[PDB]
């Protein structure tokens, strides 16, 4: 469902008369989506458990 | 029909026995307030005439109904106070509140400039006695002296102004007669003629300058937080500005231009001081300067939109600020010092009052349309037609109106109250009644305030 | 209080180390590296050099000072539920219960009457015991424990010996 | 506002004459605490106590208007420059906007076609 | 020393003695005052009063002008040429010079 | 009715050509909810109409015409001006609500076309510009709060400016 | 989750025994870490940090000086958390 929402914004924004620097700044942010999502997976979920409790 | 039932309320208190008093003064005023809403709400094409000029009529006055609504509401608040005092002085005091309301009925109904003025100054004497006696704090005499020093030095210039106009052009008396109005040609002799008519209502309608009249009367309160509602009536008592600007001088408003500018900083700098101050009553007293400054900005523009916003704001402030003083009364009767830092903690002791704190604080802001948004929004939309830059100044005020309400809430939301052993009992039946009888008329005016904001609406 | 200054700096260093590291095995490795630093210098007695090392300990601690510190559980101040989930009704409100409503749960009402009677009777003895322990004019910083505690009741308890909980 | 690093473990005397002064801090602190403790743990109190530190705190802001400011120095005139100054500032802002608007009404019409308001 | 002034009074009952009260002195009169006559003005002036605030007082020709305007729109469009507004109050009056 | 412009004719007819599935679910619910509570409310409205029977006539709006204008009454006099001030105020209250009808005509223009909106209509936008411009220049909109004496001065100010422009050109 | 007086004596003892700094026979319940158990000045802060993280980390530096005996440390942790009625 991200393809039906997010991917249609990026493809439309490429064909424009508007600023290139404004377009290039958003293009880094679209690739930036994968890093913070893995900061929920790899850090908090995945790997060795780090929950500090006796039980 | 409003002459000699309030005058018949006078012997009621004296004749009634010592066990009663409060039961008679309230019940025989609520049915009188019912008749005001029954008869005065009717209007034709223009302004009517109820009788010959002893008390005249209504043109844009639903503000008369508000005074009749506060006719029993002041007696509700002063119940814990004046409970340990002499029974003869209780009979003396209620009559002084009645006499205030007696002249207040007269001033709103009478469509004169001469009869209005002498009964406008007849509200000054009862308030003086009400402030200087039963004052819980020291130096209450400064609140009494400056009450008549600031007002009378500005209002006695009306005698040299009003009589001068009627000597030149017909007579002011009937007002609807006064359409012989010649346009003011803007001369140096006419400069002080405009100023003397305005300066009388520059004191009771607080600007940035000559505004110290108000907070001293509230900090050195007449009675705890009970007779402050009469001082709220004195704020809206400067409604003569609606009549003077419209009738006496419509052409020359070049001198109004600096007075809007003086009240424009009476919006920001009067709200800035109302952020750090320790007294809880003073945090309502300085906020009441800014909300009543809105009217002074509005009237001097003289556009039809501003009058719609102003007349709404006169009723809006009369029921919202007075409600905030009732919350200050409930805190002062338990702690006996109005320090905001000391009195800290709701819900732990006062669960039901906390919801009433919200319905009174957030009304300073523009909520879902009660009467305050309807009051403010028309004024802001009127200032844009005057000048485009106004909303930059007006927008800062919209931020600090949130710094009015939430700062009053947060400093009472902080659950501690470690030093407090008192405030054990939550609330009396009459205590919560003050919270309801102030807010529910505001809640009923959400539906249709057509009979509130009505100068030809 | 030089011994307290070393302990407070070391306690802060351990709880700030967990914010920089990710895994528990890496936390143990860096803690032993910190143990190699502090234990070697504390062994010998120093008068000027010990204070010089403590002022040098401000550095490294300030180079790595703010990565948003891991104050995870209910800690005093900081972040994450400092004084939260607290209704905290005091004993002052527990006395003003209305009739025809205070009758519900009579065991709590009957016990509280005995607690109030125990406090009112022992207050005169607590004032004598508390007033007796005085160096001259004012106290020299600290509480007053019971010295001649025959029957019972320390001088000064109600808020201290009657917390709401959590 | 703090200029260098956050002041907590920086700049302090190494157990000199300040230790005698630091012990004096707890002596006055406990003196005000013990009189607070005696007027707290009794069941027969009922009522919020005074605390003179907060009473004088309110008196410092509300009062002390004319006992203070009796030497009206040049700093008060600098405060007056922030007083009257902004009020005269808008006089050259609103008038310049009005003379821009009023000239556009008479010569070279700038009025709105659908302006029924005011 | 004043020898007459030192006599402080601090008595706030509220719940202690009357159990259920709005104000001090005489509980029988208090129920009749704080809970009865205050609430009759709370019922009549606010509920039966609300049928007079906005509910049918006609009020300065607000609904009257709707029936007046609707019949004047159809009249001056079918028979007349200008659309209800052209000149105000003065048709060929006395000139300025 | 009559005063309201309204649409010419409403179109739309059911096709149902492509696929079967379960027909039209909206039309199936339209027949279902027509008898569920739409028929019950129509029966209750008919029962309330039948229970009315005798009804009051009510003679509607009062006339009251002319009574001499303020322009006709020369020289200041309280007895003559009072009825003239009422006549101007009654017209000003009507002229306020004339704009409101044409305002609602433009509201109907936006909805009843939808897709076109600006390209079509052509009459409602033209009628709005004919009335508002007449309202702006004659009936206050610049003369502050309403006054009958000020309106005569405003009408004379527009007439003197027009006469000076016509004589020059 | 509810906490009992027996639970406080079981969780603190298991955390102390797992530390490997002191023998299980050397420290039982009342043997102090200051002199009896055989722990250093740096170890006192290390044992306090480990015991707090296991149960509920809310141990200030002011109470760390008072916390020396494991029997007193279990009582101080129960007093702050309001455990065992």
């Amino acid at each position: 469902t991200g393809f039906y929402s997010k991917d249609l914004i990026i493809e439309a924004a490429n064909t424009s008369y508007t600023n290139a620097w404004a377009l290039l700044m958003t293009l880094i942010a679209t690739s930036f989506t994968a890093i913070y999502s893995t900061r929920i997976i790899f850090f908090a979920l995945l790997g060795q458990p780090r929950f500090p409790t006796l039980v | 029909k409003y002459i000699i039932p309030t005058i018949m309320l006078m012997p009621l208190t004296w004749l009634s026995k010592n066990n009663m008093i409060w039961v008679n003064s309230t019940a025989h005023s609520l049915l009188i307030s019912f008749t005001s809403l029954l008869l005065m709400n009717q209007f034709g094409d223009n302004s009517l005439n109820f009788s010959l000029l002893f008390f005249s009529d209504s043109l844009s006055t639903p503000l008369l109904i508000l005074t009749m609504w506060l006719l029993p509401l002041m007696l509700m608040a002063s119940q814990h106070h004046l409970s340990k005092e002499n029974l003869t002085r209780k009979k003396l005091f209620i009559t002084m509140l009645i006499s205030l309301q007696l002249f207040l009925i007269m001033t709103f109904t009478a469509m004169e400039l001469i009869l209005f003025y002498i009964l406008f100054e007849a509200t000054l004497v009862p308030t003086l006695i009400i402030i200087t006696r039963w004052g819980n704090q020291t130096e209450r005499l400064n609140a009494g002296l400056y009450f008549l020093f600031y007002t009378l030095a500005g209002s006695l210039p009306l005698l040299v102004a009003l009589i001068y106009i009627q000597n030149t052009v017909g007579s002011l008396n009937f007002l609807m007669l006064q359409y012989w109005v010649q346009p003011v040609h803007n001369s140096w002799s006419n400069v002080f003629m405009w100023l003397a008519c305005m300066m009388a209502f520059m004191v009771k309608m607080p600007l940035y300058g000559l505004h110290l009249w108000l907070p001293k009367a509230h900090v050195e309160a007449p009675i705890a937080g009970s007779m402050v509602l009469a001082a709220v009536l004195l704020k809206l008592g400067g409604y003569g500005m609606l009549r003077i600007t419209l009738i006496l001088n419509p052409m020359t408003d070049f001198m109004a231009y600096p007075f809007i500018m003086l009240s424009l900083w009476g919006m920001i700098m009067t709200s800035s001081i109302c952020l750090r101050q320790t007294d809880l009553k003073s945090l309502i007293a300085y906020s009441s300067v800014s909300h009543m400054a809105l009217v002074i900005v509005a009237i001097l523009i003289q556009t039809p939109w501003s009058y719609m916003g102003a007349t709404a704001l006169m009723i809006a402030h009369g029921l919202t600020s007075s409600m905030l003083f009732c919350l200050a009364n409930s805190n002062y009767e338990r702690i006996h010092s109005r320090t905001m830092i000391l009195a800290r903690g709701l819900q732990t002791l006062l669960p039901l009052m906390a919801t009433w704190w919200l319905l009174a604080s957030l009304t300073n802001l523009a909520l879902p349309p009660t009467i305050n948004l309807i009051g403010e929004l028309f004024v802001v939309m009127s200032t844009f037609s005057w000048s485009n830059i106004t909303i930059i100044l007006m927008g800062v005020n919209m931020v600090i109106t949130a710094l009015y309400s939430l700062y009053m809430l947060i400093m009472t939301q902080r659950g501690k109250y470690t030093y407090h052993i008192n405030n054990i009992s939550p609330s009396f039946t009459r205590e919560n009644a003050l919270m309801s009888l102030h807010i529910l008329p505001l809640l009923l005016l959400t539906l249709n305030p057509k009979i509130i904001l009505g100068p030809l609406y | 209080t030089h011994q307290q200054k070393v302990l407070r700096l070391y306690k802060r260093a351990l709880r700030h180390l967990e914010s920089w590291c990710i895994h528990r095995d890496k936390y143990r490795y860096f803690a032993c590296l910190l143990r190699a630093r502090f234990d070697e210098h504390k062994n010998e007695k120093d008068m000027v050099k010990a204070t010089q090392l403590l002022r040098e300990a401000e550095e490294e601690f300030w180079h790595g000072q703010h990565p948003q510190p891991y104050i995870f559980p209910e800690s005093p101040g900081g972040t994450s539920y400092e004084r939260y989930e607290c209704y905290k009704v005091p004993e002052w409100c527990l006395d003003d219960w209305h009739p025809s409503e205070k009758a519900m749960y009579p065991d709590y009402f009957a016990k509280r009457e005995q607690w109030k009677k125990l406090r009112r009777e022992s207050w005169e003895r607590e004032v004598k015991q508390l007033q007796e322990e005085t160096p001259v004019g004012g106290p020299r910083t600290e509480a007053l424990p019971p010295a001649r505690k025959q029957g019972d009741l320390p001088p000064l308890w109600w808020h201290i010996v009657t917390r709401p909980r959590e | 506002s703090s200029l260098p690093t956050t002041l907590d473990p920086a700049e302090y005397d190494i157990s000199s004459e300040t230790r005698k002064a630091q012990a004096e801090r707890l002596a006055i602190r406990s003196r005000l605490k013990r009189e607070y403790q005696l007027q707290y743990y009794d069941p027969s109190r009922r009522g919020v106590i005074e605390d003179p530190a907060l009473v004088r705190w309110t008196y410092a802001r509300s009062a002390n208007i004319y006992p203070n400011f009796r030497p009206n120095t040049k700093t008060s005139l600098l405060g007056a420059l922030f007083g009257i100054g902004p009020l005269v500032f808008w006089y050259y802002v609103f008038k310049t906007d009005r003379d821009r608007k009023e000239k556009l009404i008479q010569e070279g019409k700038l009025d709105r076609t659908f302006n029924i308001s005011y | 020393r004043w020898q007459e002034d030192p006599e402080p009074e601090d008595e706030n009952l509220y719940e202690k003695n009357p159990d259920s009260h709005g104000y001090d002195k005489d509980p029988a009169v208090d129920i009749w005052n704080m809970r009865v006559v205050f609430f009759f003005g709370f019922s009549i002036v606010l509920v039966l009063g609300s049928t007079f605030v906005a509910y049918l007082p006609d009020y300065r020709m607000q609904e009257w002008a709707r029936r007046e305007a609707e019949r004047l729109v159809k009249y001056r469009e079918a028979h007349g040429l200008p659309i209800m507004e052209s000149n105000c109050f003065d048709p060929s009056k006395i000139q300025l010079p | 009715x009559x005063x309201x412009x309204x649409x010419x004719x409403x179109x739309x007819x059911x096709x149902x050509x492509x696929x079967x599935x379960x027909x039209x679910x909206x039309x199936x619910x339209x027949x279902x909810x027509x008898x569920x509570x739409x028929x019950x409310x129509x029966x209750x409205x008919x029962x309330x109409x039948x229970x009315x029977x005798x009804x009051x006539x009510x003679x509607x709006x009062x006339x009251x015409x002319x009574x001499x204008x303020x322009x006709x009454c020369q020289e200041k006099d309280v007895l003559c001006m009072f009825e003239a001030e009422m006549q101007w105020r009654r017209d000003y209250k009507v002229d306020q609500e004339i704009v409101n009808i044409i305002q609602e005509r433009l509201k109907a223009c936006q909805q009843r076309e939808g897709e076109s909106h600006r390209q079509n209509c052509a009459k409602e936008l033209e009628q709005f510009t004919q009335v508002v411009k007449a309202y702006q220049d004659r009936y206050x909109x610049x003369x502050x709060x309403x006054x009958x004496x000020x309106x005569x001065x405003x009408x004379x100010x527009x007439x003197x400016x027009x006469x000076x422009x016509x004589x020059x050109x | 989750p509810p906490l009992t007086l027996e639970g406080i004596k079981d969780r603190v003892l298991y955390v102390l025994k797992l530390y490997d700094k002191i023998d299980p026979e050397k420290l039982s319940v009342n043997s102090h870490f200051m002199k009896d158990l055989g722990l250093d000045s740096l170890d006192q802060v290390e044992i306090i940090m480990a015991m707090e993280d296991e149960f509920g980390f809310e141990i200030p530096d002011i109470d760390a000086e008072k916390l020396m005996c494991p029997q007193e440390i279990v009582d101080y942790i129960a007093d702050k958390k309001d455990v065992y009625e």
